[PDB]
């Protein structure tokens, strides 16, 4: 009909279809959940292996845009990596100008505007990835923001992005995330990922785990393998 | 078509003036009708 | 800036914008050039001669330099840009090499300028074809023809314009060493070639000549009418 | 940005986008300008769709210099862009000549801006027609700048909705001996024929130019003029 | 409703003189499904909008359509959330630039008059789409007093005694028009009450002190503040008791 | 971008520039503009289409513009595009042919590269020897002894092709010829002075004089021609 | 369709057809196999000849002293990418006086290739790269896609009929780590044999092998130098 | 049209690149043979009129004293590629005081191909591919070498490559006559035999071009007298 071929054209109902179509790429990717607990944020991504040939660590959907802010992505991975570099350069510029680690609220509000800038013109296409940014500091506290391809950034207590987002959200709501800590959440984040995974559908997933909290001194790090395996065992046992 | 229209109109000018012989003035007034206006 | 690919390859492998530009050449007035022994000749059909038109301003034969002149066929506005561009480069070559430009060089530059417009963003091809004539520094007469694609060839005698095919067929049969023996015979060959497509006669013929160590000379209508009488006279004795 | 012209010639030799821009002008609020012997008047229908709108917040009749005024008929946002450009252009003339810009000179500069958007790439013509009034050399001036960029010197004209009948009304009601006050009376009368409902001091905007310069009539002043109508 | 060419895809005129792309941006304001109401009183201006938190997972402290453009100027955004933040960020930059360049706080009228100028370019150049958001600035002027200005995607702008934007804009406009007809210079308490009532009556929600956001500017304190749930509950309690 | 591009500066399959031809159609619907060369001066008679009786008469001429001290021009087509070309024309100004060629290079540029629409203006130039020039949106320019552009230009050129005695014309003969040619071209049977616009260029005291004939002077030309035409009626 | 003419148009199914169309250029290219061990990372390529009177198109290109790639797709696009990675590897030596890590290089070409897949009028790099390198982290085999998405692979095969080699690589992926250099190259040659038709065979003319190891520079082997590797493997059943 | 220049087909083909490849089939047939004694280049002028001077049709171009190029397809497009080749050469000589290898010269010209774009390109950037196939032939450290270039930027060394209108027919005949160990005289003779069979006109010393680059000797344009000597046989 021609109303959906550009991001600079509005549908007669006032909706930008190119941005909506870009959101569909996120809904075709594997789910990535992030839960904000009392003293941090834990990121869990269901990372499938399309073949046994890829090494353990390929297609890392968990990025480190700053020493205190993580990034869990869903959708097209190339634009996820490009937005990770944009988030990386936004944090570096903030430190090089103001002299301290960039707040998550400002980082989310800054990267989202770059994402939004690609949803206005026909010269560029909207980003095909949605990502969650998590951080922890003693002053600001645990924060978790999700930015969609349109450019909407909202703080979250538990968020899920991907094809199993809707099922994952229901499992997150059961959790009393405002009271438990990171060490307890990492077990549940694994459990939610294993529950929403479809074994008859696309199978052979690798559980990617990351967190940032007071137990890491406000530093976003990959969950240690020893804790990660313990979380994996708890998740597998929960499926009976 | 313009040539035939020039001649046909030129004869019509002679028919108006009740003549069988088409003059240059009849053809001259013919061009200003079919080609112009 | 407008950066759009006007000239692109057709699926068959043709540059249609180049081909369409060549079609505009086929709608222009017939220009005929004959390269003789000691003289080079350019003959251009004057299309329609309105009595109220200043014949000086409308001129399809222009001198790029003191030893090189060309006649074009196509879009009149497009040609003038090429002529001015060539005229500027004629002086640039003269200031650098301290020698008048050879007929190859100004033909090569014009053809290269034409090709650049068939492979540049935002530019449509020039819709004119040029008949470049002149003398080199050694006095060798040279005649060259360029087309909107950007290709150039040397011709003993050639025609461009609406009646190019018929005149070139005529030139294929009458261009001999005898027919270019003298300057007058070389002049008569162009008129014979031009009269094949020009209907009324010498009134619609604009002929300009250039001799060795001499500037471009435009023939007055009486001189052309004098020549036309000779061909008409020579036609009777051959019957 | 797009580098290709969005206004092109139709096969019948018309700039079609310009004609559609003029259609937007014909759908705008009526604007009437009358050039009297001692001044010029500019009147327009500043009627809002509710009482919630602040009438005095946005003015359709805006001054350009101390002696030049604008009033439009067409798209509101497009007129504010042309107001700033005209005010910028007047300052450029004032800076280099140290003399207030002539009314005629401003129209040419403003119409050149309007013409540019007809030929420039990736842009549409302004959907307004500018009625320009001024006072130079002790003589009143009134001009109209169409979306196409062509400017006409008008003794009395009307634009916007119902402008065809408004022009006819001015034909039988205007003479070169009209004074400024009678021109205001005639300008209000021209609006009234195209006006629907009742004309208050707030739903119409009047601005006049004389030797003292251009000033927009306050709602109190317009009320006094409106009383003479009834 | 005639069309000729790309008059529905780029900001070019229709045969009848219409910009459909700009019109479609107005329908984009209703895509969020939220209604905002702004009411101006004798010495205060109030912006009221509904906040929807579909799930407890969302941090309700972040879902805010009320933005502090500067200390003395606040706005409520209706439409696309992504486009709204860009306008707010653009409005903040222009407010800061005005303070630096001119030495005094930017007037409310000139703030959108700039913003409407930016959004007008979107309606004239065809390589970008209009921002599908509506901006309503409220602030206390030095001399004119309380000011309310709606700032639409088309580059239009006007002052308002009481305005509304969103899905229920015309339903709320009729309600506010009736209240203004009574010609009452409302106090600060009354302006909040009529703003809450306007959103309450039109939507028929009977608001709780977690479902709307109230931002007020008063002459006594010409600064823009967000009403807390405790402060917002006092007005809702006052509404219920009367 | 590619979708919305009209591709103004491209070639039609027949080798034609459609935008140039369509612009040339706009001039055909414009006001009639004449130009006649004489031995002592050049004139430029243009049909006035701004003939509304509420139109103020403030400018020196409506379609006749002075480019430099030695040159005057008249336009036909989009009047807004004419202002751009006339403003540029004064910037370049110098010989008459040089000025026309310089502008025609600008006009040809819009028909070859840039993607913009061509300048839909045809101009008639008069200057000091005495010469008359006509330009087209394609940038094609040519000198003329007598030529016309605008409404019924073909009809006017035919009249000039028959009644322009080459070489043996003064201003008075050329001025009278302009009125007679304008009379048939115009739909008005009277052709009052308010619907026409005549400007004459002459050399006086070693200086070029560009003067627009007053309404009183034109009425004498209309009166003289109508009596001269009525004199021919006495023959029949 | 209307969603496949540009790389900036999202299909209603959340796909970019121009990106996927550029991905098919790799599938049109000849098969290359890249596999690694605990100490080596080799590349085995099957060169193609347009005619028997023309040479076989080179498929393995030397990028740096420790990094080597095998191309698959548009040769001109491969040179544009290979020159870029050559410059970036050279720039690391000029600044840090250290070899550029392979993981840190593919990220750069994964971001360099992402820009054209998002801007109007640009096209994705119609080439697929199999990057083999050695650094402090050990041997690496990276596969580069025209979609600007790269994979850190134990053993990958790209090109025409490459999935037949992916099967062989998957079956014998367990014995890749502990096998020596000679056995590692033979596995790639055996894997590359699966991409050939039944009547064809691995010959010195159409086989190129590139090796990078712990103490070994990246060297490319050709017709004369493939003989020490080709004679070991037995004829296929 | 709606399609841009840098657009991929559903089969992974660059549309403009494939279309430019079809343009070569409309050009004249060029034959290049690589021989241990040297590289021979043959091409047909395709005279279309007796008045046209055959000397003006230069389809074999001296790139340098040790390398020559034969062109087919759009001759006007090859001038830009030839000029860059003649500029890239003498730039290697300026900086390294040595003659550039034939492979490197072809590689440099190949990079010019595919450097065409519509948006986000330099003002001097090209808009369409070069619809000309080049046949570089010369002598270097590796001895005589013949390289074939196509509008796709793909260059490859060829023992005996025929490009142009009769590329399909001449290549089949080339395979039937080419052996690795022959003399240059046989290579010149065989190229003329194949050309004579594929030309529309009759083969003579004025409608063809023959070029040889021998080791020690320089690039040499065969004259009419030299051409008549080999044509008089067959």
């Amino acid at each position: 009909t021609g109303y959906d071929l550009s991001a600079s054209t509005f549908s007669p109902d006032g909706r930008v279809f190119q941005v909506e179509y870009a959101m569909k790429a996120v809904e075709n990717s594997s789910t990535a959940i992030g839960i904000r607990c009392k003293d941090g944020v834990v990121f869990g991504v269901e990372k499938l292996v399309l073949s046994k040939l890829y090494e353990e660590g390929s297609n890392k959907r968990l990025f480190n845009v700053d020493r205190h802010v993580g990034m869990a992505v869903a959708g097209l991975l190339a634009d996820a990596r490009s937005l990770a570099d944009i988030a990386r350069e936004e944090a570096s510029n903030f430190r090089s100008n103001f002299g301290y680690n960039i707040p998550l609220k400002h980082l989310a509000d800054r990267v989202a505007m770059y994402v939004h800038a690609y949803t206005l013109y026909s010269a560029v296409r909207p980003f095909g990835c949605s990502f969650m940014l998590g951080s922890y500091s003693v002053n600001d506290g645990a924060q978790l923001y999700m930015i969609d391809p349109s450019g909407v950034s909202y703080g979250y207590w538990g968020c899920a992005i991907g094809k199993a987002r809707q099922a994952a959200k229901t499992e997150i709501e059961k959790l009393q995330m405002k009271e438990m800590t990171c060490r307890d959440i990492v077990k549940e984040v694994a459990k939610i990922i294993y529950i929403v995974h479809d074994e008859v559908k696309d199978k052979a997933f690798e559980l990617e785990l990351s967190w940032v909290g007071e137990l890491t001194n406000g530093r976003h790090e990959i969950v240690p393998k020893d804790i990660r395996e313990e979380a994996e065992k708890y998740a597998k046992e929960s499926l009976k | 078509a313009d040539i035939k229209a020039i001649c046909t109109e030129a004869g019509l000018m002679a028919l108006r003036e009740r003549r069988m012989k088409v003059t240059n003035e009849d053809f001259k007034k013919s061009k200003e009708n079919v080609l112009y206006k | 800036s407008y950066d759009r690919a006007i000239t692109v390859f057709s699926p068959d492998g043709h540059l249609f914008q180049v081909e369409y530009a060549q079609e505009a050449v086929k709608k222009g007035s017939t220009a005929v050039g004959v390269r003789g022994r000691d003289i080079v000749v350019l003959g251009v059909e004057k299309k329609s001669v309105a009595k109220l038109q200043d014949e000086r301003t409308v001129r399809k034969i222009c001198a790029l330099d003191d030893n090189v002149c060309m006649a074009f066929a196509g879009l009149t506005a497009d040609a003038r840009i090429v002529i001015n561009r060539a005229r500027v480069e004629c002086q640039s070559h003269r200031l650098t090499v301290e020698d008048p430009v050879t007929v190859e060089y100004i033909t090569r530059y014009i053809a290269s300028l034409k090709q650049r417009y068939t492979q540049s963003n935002g530019r449509r091809p020039f819709g004119i074809s040029a008949l470049i004539v002149g003398f080199d520094f050694d006095g060798t007469p040279r005649l060259y023809q360029t087309d909107p694609s950007g290709t150039y060839h040397a011709w003993k005698a050639n025609a461009i314009g609406r009646g190019a095919k018929s005149v070139r067929e005529f030139l294929e049969k009458n261009y001999t060493d005898e027919a270019i023996e003298t300057d007058d015979l070389t002049i008569k060959l162009v008129i014979k070639a031009l009269l094949e497509v020009v209907q009324s006669g010498g009134k619609n013929i604009e002929l300009a000549v250039m001799r060795r160590d001499q500037s471009l000379k435009i023939l007055n209508p009486e001189e052309i009418e004098k020549y036309v009488a000779e061909i008409e006279k020579e036609k009777e004795e051959n019957e | 940005g797009y580098s290709f012209s969005l206004t092109t010639f139709s096969p019948s030799g018309k700039l079609v986008q310009i004609e559609y821009a003029l259609a937007a002008v014909a759908g705008g609020a009526p604007s009437v300008g009358i050039k009297a012997a001692n001044g010029v008047v500019l009147a327009t229908e500043k009627k809002q769709k509710s009482i919630l709108y602040d009438e005095r917040s946005v003015h359709k009749v805006e001054p350009i210099t101390k002696h030049i005024g604008l009033v439009y008929s067409g798209m509101g946002p497009d007129y504010r862009v042309l107001v700033h450009r005209a005010r910028k252009l007047a300052q450029q003339y004032y800076l280099v000549y140290q003399e207030p810009i002539p009314t005629a000179q401003l129209v040419q500069r403003v119409a050149s801006v309007m013409q540019e958007y007809t030929q420039s790439g990736g842009v549409r013509p302004f959907g307004v027609s500018l009625l320009i009034c001024g006072w130079n050399e002790g003589r009143p001036y009134l001009f109209q700048s169409d979306p196409s960029g062509a400017y006409f010197a008008w003794k009395a004209t009307a634009m916007g909705k119902n402008y065809v009948n408004g022009k006819t009304f001015l034909e039988k009601r205007y003479n070169e001996d009209l004074e400024l006050e009678d021109a205001i009376h005639t300008a209000i009368l021209t609006l009234k024929e195209s006006f629907e409902g009742q004309m208050t001091e707030d739903n119409i905007e009047v601005g006049i130019c004389n030797e003292a310069g251009f000033r927009r009539l306050t709602p109190t002043e317009v009320k006094d003029y409106l009383a003479a109508i009834a | 409703g005639s069309s000729a060419g790309f008059d529905r895809h780029i900001t070019i005129f229709s045969p009848e003189g219409r910009l459909y792309q700009v019109e479609y941006a107005f329908k984009a304001i209703n895509q969020g499904g939220l209604t905002s109401v702004a009411v101006r009183g004798k010495d205060c201006a109030v912006i009221v909008t509904q906040k929807k938190v579909p799930d407890k997972l969302l941090d309700s402290s972040t879902v805010t359509h009320l933005f502090k453009i500067t200390e003395n100027i606040g706005c409520v955004m209706t439409g696309m959330t992504a486009d709204s933040r860009s306008q707010v960020q653009r409005a903040r930059y222009e407010a800061a630039n005005w303070k630096y360049k001119y030495g005094y706080e930017i007037p409310v009228d000139m703030l959108c008059k700039r913003i409407a100028d930016i959004s007008q370019v979107y309606t004239q150049n065809a390589e970008m789409r209009p921002l599908g958001c509506c901006m309503i600035l409220i602030g206390i002027d030095e001399e004119q007093g309380p000011q309310v200005y709606k700032c639409d995607p088309a580059g239009y702008y006007c002052g308002f005694k009481a305005t509304a934007a969103g899905v229920k804009q015309t339903e709320s406009t009729s309600f506010l028009e009736k209240k203004v007809k009574k010609k009452f210079d409302w106090t600060f308490e009354q302006t909040v009450e009529t703003a809450i009532t306007c959103l309450s009556t039109v939507l028929s929600i009977d608001f709780k002190p977690s479902e709307i956001e109230v931002g007020v500017v008063t002459v006594e304190n010409p600064k823009f503040r967000i009403l807390t749930e405790a402060e917002i509950d006092a007005h809702l309690v006052a509404l219920a008791e009367r | 971008s590619r979708r919305y591009d009209s591709r103004t500066t491209i070639f039609s399959p027949e080798g034609r520039l459609y935008q140039v031809e369509y612009a040339m159609e706009a001039i055909g619907h414009a006001g009639t503009c004449l130009g006649i060369l004489a031995n002592d001066g050049v004139l430029l008679a243009a049909e006035r289409r701004n003939i509304h009786k509420l139109l103020d008469e403030v400018f020196f001429s409506e379609k006749i513009y002075k480019l430099n001290e030695d040159m005057a021009c008249s336009v036909a087509g989009i009047t807004s595009d004419a202002n751009v070309l006339t403003n540029e024309l004064r910037l370049i100004a110098i010989p008459c042919e040089q000025l026309v060629t310089a502008l025609c290079d600008i006009k040809q540029a819009y028909t070859q590269f840039g993607g913009k629409r061509p300048f839909g203006v045809s101009l008639l130039y008069i200057g000091w020897g005495f010469q008359l020039y006509q330009s087209d949106p394609s940038g094609n320019y040519g000198g003329w002894k007598a030529t016309c552009i605008g409404n019924n230009s073909a009809a006017a050129v035919s009249m000039l092709k028959q009644d322009y005695k080459e070489g043996e014309m003064t201003l008075k003969s050329a001025l009278a010829l302009a009125i007679k040619v304008l009379n048939k071209t115009m739909d008005v049977s009277k052709l009052s002075a308010e619907k026409v616009e005549i400007a004459t260029l002459t050399r006086e005291n070693g200086k070029t004089v560009i003067r627009v004939l007053k309404q009183k002077e034109v009425e004498q030309l209309i009166k003289k021609h109508e009596e001269e035409e009525a004199k021919a009626e006495r023959e029949k | 369709n209307q969603y496949d003419n540009d790389v900036t148009v999202w299909s209603p199914q959340g796909r970019i057809h121009q990106i996927e169309y550029a991905m098919e250029a790799v599938k049109q290219g000849s098969a290359t196999v890249g596999l690694k061990s605990k100490t080596h990372a080799v590349l085995v390529a099957l060169k193609r000849a347009q005619s028997e009177l023309a040479a076989h198109q080179k498929k393995i290109l030397h990028v740096d002293n420790h990094i080597g790639i095998s191309i698959a797709g548009l040769t001109a696009d491969a040179r544009l990418l290979c020159n870029f990675m050559r410059q970036e590897c050279l720039d690391s030596r000029f600044v840090f006086d250290r070899p550029l890590p392979v993981s840190r290089l593919v990220s750069l070409i994964g971001s360099k290739t992402q820009i054209p897949t998002q801007r109007y009028g640009r096209r994705p790099y119609g080439v697929g790269l199999l990057i083999a390198g050695y650094d402090d982290m050990g041997p690496h085999i990276f596969q580069t896609c025209p979609s600007a998405n790269y994979f850190d692979c134990r053993a990958m095969s790209i090109g025409a009929r490459s999935q037949s080699a992916r099967t062989y690589l998957e079956r014998h992926m367990s014995e890749f780590m502990e096998c020596n250099l000679n056995e590692l190259v033979k596995h790639g040659l055996r894997a590359l044999r699966e991409t050939l038709p039944a009547e064809q065979d691995l010959t010195t003319k159409n086989v190129s092998i590139g090796i990078v190891g712990k103490d070994l520079e990246f060297t490319i082997y050709d017709d004369d130098d493939v003989s020490p590797f080709l004679e070991g493997l037995e004829e296929r059943p | 049209y709606d399609r841009g220049v840098n657009t991929f087909s559903p089969e992974g083909r660059l549309f403009q690149v494939e279309y430019a490849i079809e343009a070569i089939k409309l050009g004249s047939t060029a034959i290049g043979i690589q021989t241990s004694e040297g590289v021979c280049l043959a091409v047909e002028k395709r005279i279309t009129s007796p008045l046209m001077e055959p000397s003006s049709i230069e389809k074999i171009v001296e790139i340098d004293a040790h390398i020559g190029c034969a062109m087919s397809g759009l001759i006007a497009d090859a001038k830009t590629l030839i000029d860059k080749a003649r500029v890239e050469t003498q730039n290697h000589w300026f900086t390294y005081n040595e003659t550039m290898t034939v492979e490197s010269v072809t590689q440099a010209v190949s990079n010019l191909a595919l450097q065409f774009g519509e948006e986000d390109a330099d003002p001097g950037a090209m808009s369409r591919p070069f619809g000309v196939a080049l046949l570089f032939g010369g002598v270097d450290e590796k001895g005589p070498q013949l390289f074939h270039m196509d509008p796709s930027g793909t260059f490859v060394q060829c023992d005996a490559r025929a490009i142009g209108s009769a590329s399909e027919g001449a290549q089949s005949s080339l395979q039937e006559v080419y052996h690795k160990s022959m003399t240059l005289k046989e290579a010149i003779k065989s190229s003329l035999i194949i050309l004579k069979q594929v030309m529309e006109e009759k083969l003579n010393a004025t409608n063809i071009e023959l070029a040889t680059v021998q080791p020690g000797q320089n690039f040499h344009m065969f004259t009419k007298e030299e051409l008549e000597e080999v044509i008089k046989d067959i």
